[PDB]
């Protein structure tokens, strides 16, 4: 910034960290306000040969759901809708805050 | 249980409609015809119902 | 009839009802209500006000989109009212000042400006004029507001002669001055009352009917060059009607009767203020006088209004002047005044 | 470390052409600051910049005092700025109009108009659409 | 290119003018009336003709991408130039 | 049969027992509502106005349908009570900045085209 | 089809469809349909008297625990018989899963209230009631909830207009905010963008 | 986006010179796209919590 | 993976007790808040001296709406109805006809900016770039039939702008 060493200083005691290090207003880190043209990729079907629509149309590949017990229409284990969910672990980075 | 009701169902004092668009009103059930400009045939398949046309002016501004 | 003169609609906010009014004196009494009526029918209402823009926002909320526009006037200037009903078919004249001014005396505001609206009219081809004087509009009346009253009618009815006239009679409301004054009077302690209001007979007028008065006279044809009298249903009073007015109000009633000079020179105190006056001597003319029965004019019972009386719109205006022990009292507790009818 | 900071003081006080300069500065822009002239407009404004200050700040314009018809030494408005100016101003580029001018066309207006909302010059909005039914006129020649 | 009606009224673009008796005149009073002055008609009238030296020709309005939809035009009728649908500029194949 | 199920009640007689018991509570309410609510209306029309509400869906014979009804009206006065409602809310029945349609056919002939 | 195409999971589809036959043979006697879509979701079908076992089965049973009650909406078909299909999502915390419960009603037919097993349901059947008109039976407390006091008729419903049938506006004769009968400056333009050509063959329906 | 001019627009470069990316253009801002029939509950974690839609 | 936030007991050495003591007997943390609120009282204040100075902004940025023309001055709309179409507010209305000349204009083109949302569809959907939302914010009115645009201030608007629009354009084009 611009101001005083001695303010810096009363800044920095008063805070307990060093601001001039980190300051939230910005002065010139900043990118340019004007930028060189880009030229953005196409994607991958943009080929001419081997780009038949049918082969790529994911609207087309959905079908009604599968019915199971229609109702107009031994071992048998329990079944759960899922597995379990596992534990979580505890952060090995910082496990308690 | 079952009260076994012997009555016409009726539920206009039910809808909160003015009885002005419900003794008045002239619903029209139909098909819609196909367009002439064009050749499918996906838009005639479902009965539809509308209202009679009533009228319509030109708001003086803007028109 | 103006293609864009034709009614269409359902007659609501966004309709068009084929009237483009041009309400003189509309930052009023009765003009806030002319323009309300107006603007519920979706008509084209151009306001020309003199006042400070900020004591036209009132109105504004009464128009649909562009159906309400603000033209600014002078009273003294010919080419400013030429301007404002330039486009017009229907022309209101609801300016007056109860009490006279420096700048603009009773000859100005019921004489001078009337003519000149009438003519004006007449002169840019306007089909309909709406003329309000007063019922005790009197040329030999001891009042100078009701002598102005009846020339300028004269010289309306002069100027434009196929001009609807309407007399109302002291009309009451919640902004009106007619219920409030007598309201007032409860702060100097005792109600000065002269002769105790004993030979004082009075038939105030709801402000909503004298405002679908002039809405019917309005869409009526065959009231071009009538002259109507819009009066209440009963008639009371004037010391029964201040009884009940305190009465309503739920105030301790202290009449005593006091001289027409001593009157006349309290109001003449008065009328000293460089603001509006509290009240003026014309004002103590026009209070202690009876009200002029005239059965040969029409009325709004001629126009389909059914008068609202007195008692079923009264504590509507005087709840406001209740203290909060009362201010909760119904409507049905207050045994209505007696009626001297007929 | 402070004698300094009244320097710059002084400085500033100095650089905006005296003492009724500085309260010419003071009481119009609130605001005493100095900083390179980048360049003035077609209608009296002078755009300054200063890259020292935090972004926000390195950039502003001292209205003129006298604009199309009205004057302009109090009632200032964000909506004097021209579209060269206002692009070059609310850091929507790096380049000034007087570095790169933006391209002329017979059309485009040549005289900037501030919102004249409020005044007599207010657009009013009205339909733009012909009639649309035309009705039967009847014959002046009597029928009998 | 603006006209003016008998009432004084500016005539816009699309023609549109109050009839004298029409009371919406009155919502111009003590303000404006809004009018683009720069007429495109006249304005694509005033541009000359191009002479290429083919049957069929291209426009895109000028700019690339920045243009209308590309659009080829034939020039094979010679009593007629061949207009732009989306532009309005005209070519024609020489002659004389 | 038809295999309906009740809402409340069984029969018409339940279904009027009920109409009867909102009508009272109705009547009840109304003086304090005027009271509460500084209306301008007298207790006598927000009485009638009350059984002019009663009196509009009179026609009704299915008891499931006055069941509905019932439990409508009770949510309305259990809104009125607890002063839920305005002012502007309490003045909604009554419609009194809207114009009288007309309703013979020269008027309505008169005015446009809607019947 | 792999860049654009959404990735098919065998293994949930399967885990599902196993789950849905083992609710339908547990409860046979509401329990009227299964359905696992193709993007692996698991909806069941149910008769309107079996709401609170077929919940309280699903919430308190220790193969599948759906604790956490996550939407309850109503949908509006007017072409069918019963009008309304009640839904109910259930989320699993125990083993990461949702489930779907769907019922059916009309205008008249009330459902038992789900307060009782699911707390979070009360504001959730007074919206239902609110918006579509389904009365639920042992309710603490029905009452509208989203529209405005004194407000007749229910707005999401396939019949009521979109613009209703009542505005708002201040009148300063009356000193108060008055409701009359809606009168649009601009009508809603109504645009027909169905296209005349069948888009996906796989949902054709017989002509009969 | 997705590279599937039915579902997503195609750039504006080449809806000016590639008469099915007009069509594909006109079509997607006129009409839009149509969607298999079907009903999803998808929840996110939003800031606030659980935001789904059905 | 999940972490503890609240989780932790306090040490009962007598140090640390008196140091608790002592903090809750003398408010140390509160002379902490007090010196942080200190400290921000010494710094340059993020305030900018509007309106002598500007937010920054984007050329991608939605302002007014405005019509722009070809280089020649003929108009660009062609009146497609493509952004009429595409409104989710519908506050877009469009009449076209026959011009004189033949070509395929408008003969009303109207903005509702009360019922506009500023969203930016209708200058994806235009195929010609006539449509366009213009840099432009401060275009606050006295009153609301002033917000009711019409063709003819819509024009105005693209003349005005057009040197600021074109730059704008010029920069982002690429992106679409
Ligand atoms: C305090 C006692 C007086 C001295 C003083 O204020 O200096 C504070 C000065 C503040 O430094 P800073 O604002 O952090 O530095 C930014 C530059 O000065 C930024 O410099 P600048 O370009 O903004 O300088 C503008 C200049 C001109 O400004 C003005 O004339 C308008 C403001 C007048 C205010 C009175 O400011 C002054 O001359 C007035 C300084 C304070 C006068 C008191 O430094 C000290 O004197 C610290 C003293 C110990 C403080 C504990
Ligand atoms: C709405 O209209 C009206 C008004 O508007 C507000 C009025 O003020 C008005 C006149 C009323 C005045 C505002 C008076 C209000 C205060 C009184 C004058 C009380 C003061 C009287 C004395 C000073 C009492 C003190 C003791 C004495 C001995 C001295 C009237 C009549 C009216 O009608
Ligand atoms: C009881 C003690 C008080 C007695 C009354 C006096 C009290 C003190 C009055 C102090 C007045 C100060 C206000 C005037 C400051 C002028 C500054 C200037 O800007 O005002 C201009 C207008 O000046 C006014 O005309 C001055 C009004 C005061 C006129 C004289 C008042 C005298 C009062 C005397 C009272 C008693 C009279 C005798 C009978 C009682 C308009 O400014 P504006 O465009 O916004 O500012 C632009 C802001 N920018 C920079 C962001 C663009
Ligand atoms: N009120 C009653 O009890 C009765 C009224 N009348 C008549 O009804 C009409 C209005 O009644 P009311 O509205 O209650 O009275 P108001 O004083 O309330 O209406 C006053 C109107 O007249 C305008 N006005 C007054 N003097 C002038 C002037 N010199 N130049 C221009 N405009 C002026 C005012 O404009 P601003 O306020 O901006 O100056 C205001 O719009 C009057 O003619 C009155 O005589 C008839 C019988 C009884
Ligand atoms: S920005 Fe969006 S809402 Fe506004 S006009 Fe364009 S498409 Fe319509
Ligand atoms: S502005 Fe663009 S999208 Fe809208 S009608 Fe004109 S050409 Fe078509
Ligand atoms: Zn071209």
């Amino acid at each position: 910034a611009s101001a005083t060493r001695v303010i810096q200083l009363l800044r920095n005691w008063a805070s307990g960290r060093d601001l001039q290090a980190k300051l939230q207003l910005r002065y010139q880190e900043i990118s340019k306000r004007t930028q060189p043209p880009p030229k953005l990729p196409v994607g991958p079907s943009h080929k001419l040969s081997n780009n038949y629509y049918c082969t790529r149309d994911g609207r087309r590949e959905a079908m009604p759901p599968s019915i199971v017990m229609s109702s107009q229409k031994t071992e048998k284990k329990a079944v759960t809708p899922a597995p379990p969910i596992k534990r979580w672990e505890l952060s090995k980075d910082q496990p308690y805050l | 249980q079952l009260i076994a009701v012997d009555e016409k169902l009726d539920i206009t004092t039910l809808t909160g409609v003015p009885e002005e668009h419900i003794k008045t009103r002239k619903v029209r059930i139909f098909v819609p015809a196909r367009n002439n400009m064009q050749s499918g045939v996906n838009n005639t398949k479902k009965w539809k119902m509308e209202f009679d046309t009533r009228e319509r002016w030109e708001n003086p501004l803007m028109g | 009839l103006h293609h864009a003169l034709i009614p269409h609609g359902k007659g609501g906010r966004s309709s068009v009802s084929g009237i483009v009014a041009t309400v003189f004196g509309a930052t009023g009494f009765l003009g806030r209500y002319v323009v309300n009526h107006l603007g519920r029918m979706g008509s084209q209402v151009i306001v020309p006000y003199r006042c400070e823009p900020y004591d036209t926002m009132h109105l504004r909320p009464m128009g649909d989109l562009g159906q309400i526009i603000f033209m600014e006037w002078n009273g003294k200037d010919k080419d400013s009212i030429r301007k404002v009903v330039e486009h017009s078919n229907v022309v209101i004249n609801l300016v007056g000042r109860e009490w006279e001014t420096k700048n603009f005396d009773f000859e100005d505001v019921f004489v001078k400006i009337p003519h000149a609206i009438a003519q004006v009219s007449k002169e840019a081809g306007v089909e309909k004029l709406i003329h309000i004087s007063h019922l005790n509009a009197d040329i030999k009346s001891p009042s100078r507001y009701l002598r102005s009253k009846a020339v300028g009618e004269k010289e309306v009815r002069a100027a434009f002669p196929e001009a609807t006239i309407i007399k109302p009679s002291d009309i009451f409301g919640r902004e009106d001055r007619f219920l409030n004054y007598f309201a007032s009077m409860r702060w100097f302690g005792g109600v000065p009352l002269i002769s105790l209001g004993k030979e004082t007979v009075k038939q105030p007028v709801y402000i909503v009917d004298v405002s679908k008065g002039i809405i019917n006279a309005i869409k009526d044809p065959d009231a071009k060059g009538k002259t109507f009298a819009f009066v209440g249903p009963n008639r009371y009073l004037l010391f029964d009607l201040v009884q009940y007015i305190f009465a309503v109000a739920y105030r301790p009633f202290l009449p005593y009767p006091l001289p027409h000079f001593a009157y006349r020179w309290v109001g003449r105190l008065f009328e000293v203020s460089p603001f509006e006056p509290w009240t003026t001597r014309d004002k103590v003319e026009r209070v202690h006088m009876s009200d002029m029965t005239l059965p040969h004019l029409p009325g709004l019972e001629d126009l389909g209004i059914q008068a609202t009386p007195l008692e079923l719109k009264a504590i509507e205006v005087l709840r406001r002047h209740r203290t909060y022990r009362w201010l909760t009292s119904e409507m049905e507790d207050v045994k209505p005044a007696k009626t001297v009818n007929i | 470390e402070l004698v300094q900071v009244l320097r710059r003081g002084l400085q500033q006080v100095s650089g905006h052409g005296g003492l009724r300069g500085y309260l010419r500065v003071l009481f119009r822009a609130n605001d005493v600051r100095v900083g390179t002239l980048v360049g003035e407009d077609k209608y009296g404004n002078k755009y300054y910049e200063d890259n020292k200050q935090f972004f926000g700040r390195h950039r502003w314009v001292i209205y003129t005092t006298e604009m199309n018809g009205r004057d302009t030494f109090w009632d200032v408005d964000g909506s004097m700025v021209p579209p060269e100016w206002h692009r070059w101003l609310h850091c929507m580029t790096d380049d000034p109009p007087t570095t790169k001018p933006p391209t002329a066309r017979k059309y485009i207006w040549t005289n900037h108009k501030f919102n004249v909302s409020g005044t007599p010059q207010q657009y009013v909005p009205y339909s733009t659409t012909r009639k649309k039914i035309q009705e039967w006129v009847p014959p002046s020649t009597p029928y009998k | 290119g603006v006209r003016t009606s008998p009432t004084g009224e500016k005539v816009t673009h699309t023609g549109q003018a109050y009839d004298d008796g029409d009371y919406r005149r009155v919502r111009f009073s003590d303000r404006q009336k809004e009018v683009n002055e720069n007429f495109a008609i006249d304005l694509i009238a005033e541009q000359p003709v191009s002479e290429v030296g083919s049957r069929v020709i291209s426009c895109d309005g000028g700019g690339g991408a920045l243009g209308h939809p590309r659009v080829y035009i034939n020039l094979d009728k010679e009593t007629k130039t061949g207009t732009c649908g989306y532009c309005g500029l005209q070519f024609r194949q020489p002659h004389h | 049969g038809t295999s309906v199920k009740p809402i409340f009640s069984r029969d018409m007689n339940e279904a009027k027992r009920r109409v009867r018991e909102l009508y009272r509570a109705w009547y009840r309410e109304v003086p304090n509502t005027v009271h509460l609510f500084q209306l301008d209306i007298s207790v006598k029309q927000g009485r009638d106005k009350v059984r002019e509400m009663f009196m509009k869906n009179a026609h009704v014979t299915d008891p499931r349908v006055v069941d509905l009804l019932v439990i409508k009206g009770k949510m309305e006065l259990e809104e009125t009570i607890n002063v839920w409602k305005q002012r502007t809310h309490i003045m909604r029945f009554f419609h009194e900045t809207e114009a009288p349609r007309p309703t013979d056919f020269l008027s309505k002939f008169y005015v446009g085209h809607d019947p | 089809t792999r860049p654009t195409i959404r990735p098919r999971n065998d293994v949930v589809h399967k885990q599902l469809s196993a789950f849905g036959q083992y609710v339908a043979e547990i409860l046979p006697k509401y329990v009227q349909q299964v359905q696992v879509s193709c993007f692996n979701e698991l909806e069941i079908f149910i008769h309107p008297d079996g709401v609170i076992p077929v919940l309280t089965f699903l919430r308190d049973h220790t193969n599948a625990q759906f604790k956490s009650l996550a939407d309850l909406t109503a949908v509006d078909v007017p072409t069918r018989q019963n009008r309304f299909e009640i839904v109910y999502n259930l989320l699993s915390l125990r083993f990461n899963s949702r489930i779907r419960v769907k019922t059916y009603t009309d205008e008249l037919t009330p459902i038992e209230s789900s307060v009782t097993v699911y707390k979070a349901a009360n504001w959730y059947e007074r919206e239902i009631w609110d918006m579509f008109g389904v009365f639920f039976a042992n309710h603490p407390d029905l009452r509208r909830i989203l529209t405005d006091y004194g407000f007749e008729g229910h707005p999401f419903r396939k019949d009521f207009p979109l613009s209703g049938y009542v505005e708002l506006r201040y009148d300063d004769e009356v000193k108060r905010v008055v409701a009359e009968p809606v009168e649009l400056a601009q009508e809603f333009r109504k645009f027909d963008l169905n296209s005349p050509w069948e888009a996906f063959p796989a949902y054709r329906q017989p002509p009969e | 986006k997705v590279d599937d001019a039915k579902v997503s627009p195609p750039k504006r470069a080449e809806m000016k010179t590639s008469m099915e990316s007009l069509i594909h253009h006109f079509k997607l801002y006129t009409e839009g796209y149509q969607v298999p029939p079907g009903a999803t509950y998808t929840a996110i974690e939003a800031p606030k919590g659980e935001f789904g839609v059905y | 993976t999940y972490k503890f936030v609240n989780m932790r007991e306090p040490s009962m050495d007598m140090k640390s007790v008196t140091d608790r003591a002592a903090q809750t007997l003398l408010w140390t943390e509160l002379v902490r808040g007090l010196g942080m609120t200190l400290s921000y009282l010494f710094r340059e204040p993020a305030t900018i001296n509007y309106p002598f100075e500007k937010g920054p902004l984007s050329p991608r940025f939605r302002g007014e709406h405005a019509l722009r023309r070809y280089p020649s001055g003929e108009e660009r709309c062609i009146a497609c109805k493509l952004c009429e179409a595409v409104c989710p507010a519908q506050a877009i209305t469009i009449e076209a006809e026959p011009r004189a000349d033949g070509s395929r204009r408008t003969t009303r083109y109207d903005i509702d900016m009360t019922k506009c949302i500023y969203c930016g569809f209708c200058q994806e959907a235009c195929p010609v770039d006539a449509i366009v939302e213009g840099p432009n914010f401060e275009f606050s009115t006295e009153t609301h039939e002033e917000l009711l645009y019409n063709k003819e201030k819509l024009l105005n608007n693209g003349d005005k702008w057009e040197a600021e629009i074109a730059a704008n354009i010029q920069a982002d084009y690429l992106y679409r």
